[PDB]
């Protein structure tokens, strides 16, 4: 129940993610409270933008997702 | 009244930190329907 | 004596005593005007304001204006936006960069009191950097019931242009939403806005944005600065219908007038220099640090808002 | 609309500027709304709409300067009114908060408007809501006391 034995990477990722999350927390506070965020639709629009970026990249194909952008078997796509 | 309008200018002399007198003069002048540029 | 006879009565006697118009004292030609006098210039301005000049004079004025070929830049916006401060900063930047080698004319228009009949032309006060023979300023009132511009505003504009000046800046009174009285008469349009302007959808019905050449948001101190800028840029892009660009490149930049040496002020000045060059007016090459960017980073700010409410923390500590 | 034999007519105009007060002669009662972010105190003395508004309301204490705006607006309303011999805290200017439901200031404004309608002689039933007093709502029923807006900063500093 503790695979951290031998792990630099787990600690590195943990600290970096923690710093990013706290930075986003500071940005949210500067946005003036969660209620103000709700009133202004800050996070809604942010999620909209990030979803658009993700879908654009997925449609581009410059990100490896197995079995969708390649391995298109010549048998067509019936999908009953 | 006369088509002309009364144009005034109000201010305080150098180095007198009080200002309320300017305000009291200018608001009364405005009440008398005269245009004034307060600098 | 002021307490005895009363300040009210003293002011009434002062008002009634000074009552005489100077209409007969106007000149009859423009030769001394193009020569470079100032008192006669004000005389002509007043005579045009009351419409006491011959139509022949105004026709000659228009004829010369057709050869003026000079920049006419208007700045307008909501009431209380602070356009006057932005104008002052622009004039200061002009003087700083061009070594006081330009001929600047400034015209302001302020509302009248529709009830009392008077007015308070209170905009010259904010500006402070006009202490020079080479920069001239003038204020006018509304005096008319309905509009927000003079009944002879084009006439005075032409008169000011005829004076062989470099660039004319004009500002009207605080506008509503359905008003465009500055659009057809002037050449370039600057519109001021504030972060506290209402809902994002509300941004879609500010008709001024339709003809706006450049829109700036003032006083970035308050909340929503970045969000307001985002929405403004997106709406400007939508109204322009220039889908070929990405959002950040639209010609909309907002600045914080009050605090000294705002970076966004310099950015806007750089943009307007480019605009004038595209319209081709004589000017010296640039000399200031001509940075890039879109929004000021709050440089040199005394307190990063991250520590705004320290006093509450101290009280809690006690 | 008046010929329709209705109880009450309410009309909202377009967003106004500074020199526009066209609604003055066409209606009976005048309500003018305002925001705390309006400009300098000396500036407000040129808003001509204050020359006829029977009531003026600043809405939502979102930003700061709410109490400052309240004091300045009340004092200027007194200044334009020529009712010198009265203290300001009784002037007919009230500040409220739209988004917040069951706002106190809204109730105060409603009670005042009921009084005003009674002055013009409008038939109606006696009052039923608790006739509360005051001039500015206290922001009751608020989710969070503004004192702790930036708690996330405190948590980040803690970490
Ligand atoms: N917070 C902030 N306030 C400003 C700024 N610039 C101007 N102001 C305020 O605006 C007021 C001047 O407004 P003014 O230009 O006279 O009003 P206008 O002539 O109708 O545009 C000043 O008293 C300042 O308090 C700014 O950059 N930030
Ligand atoms: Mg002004």
């Amino acid at each position: 129940e503790n695979p951290n034995q031998g792990s630099f990477l787990i600690e590195e990722l943990t600290d970096l993610v923690e710093e990013a999350v706290l930075q986003e927390f500071e940005r949210i506070a500067e946005r003036g409270g969660v209620l103000g965020a709700m009133e202004t639709g800050y996070q809604r629009g942010k999620i909209q933008e990030e979803s658009l970026y993700y879908e654009q990249l997925k449609h581009d194909g410059t990100l490896p997702i197995i079995g969708v952008n390649t391995f298109r078997n010549p048998n067509g796509d019936p999908t009953p | 009244g006369p088509a002309n309008k009364v144009r005034f200018v109000t201010a305080a002399s150098l180095f007198d930190g009080h200002d309320a007198s300017i305000n009291i003069m200018r608001r009364i002048l405005q009440s008398q329907g005269c245009e004034v540029i307060h600098l | 004596d002021g307490q005895r006879m009363g300040l009210a009565g003293m002011i009434t006697d002062m008002a009634q005593r000074c009552d005489i118009d100077l209409t007969r004292y106007a000149p009859t030609t423009l030769d001394t005007v193009v020569a470079g006098d100032r008192r006669a210039l004000a005389q002509l301005i007043t005579a045009l304001e009351n419409g006491k000049a011959d139509p022949e004079l105004v026709s000659a004025l228009h004829a010369q204006a057709k050869a003026a070929a000079v920049p006419v830049l208007g700045i307008t916006g909501t009431g209380g936006a602070g356009k006057s401060s932005l104008t002052d900063e622009l004039i200061r930047r002009f003087r700083l960069d061009q070594d006081d080698a330009l001929s600047i004319a400034v015209i302001s228009i302020d509302p009248s009191r529709r009830k009392s009949g008077g007015a308070l032309l209170g905009d010259r006060i904010r500006m402070n950097a006009i202490n020079h023979p080479n920069i001239f300023m003038r204020s006018l009132a509304t005096r008319e019931a309905g509009s927000e511009i003079s009944q002879a505003l084009p006439d005075v504009i032409a008169a000011c242009k005829a004076a062989r000046f470099d660039l004319v800046i004009v500002e009207t009174s605080g506008i509503g939403q359905g008003d465009a009285a500055i659009v057809p008469h002037v050449d370039l349009s600057l519109y001021v806005m504030t972060p506290e302007f209402g809902a994002a959808s509300a941004l879609e019905k500010i008709d001024m944005l339709d003809f706006a050449d450049f829109v700036a948001i003032n006083k970035f101190d308050r909340k929503g600065a970045q969000d307001a800028w985002r929405d403004v840029a997106k709406q400007v892009q939508r109204n322009r219908e220039q889908w070929h660009s990405r959002a950040e490149d639209m010609p909309v930049y907002g600045t914080q007038a009050s605090r000294f040496n705002d970076d966004g002020v310099t950015m806007l000045y750089q943009g307007l220099v480019g605009a004038l060059g595209a319209r081709g007016m004589s000017l010296k090459p640039g000399t200031l640090p001509n940075l890039e960017g879109r929004i000021s980073t709050g440089q040199n700010v005394i307190v990063p808002p991250a520590r705004s409410r320290y006093l509450a923390e101290l009280a809690d500590t006690v």
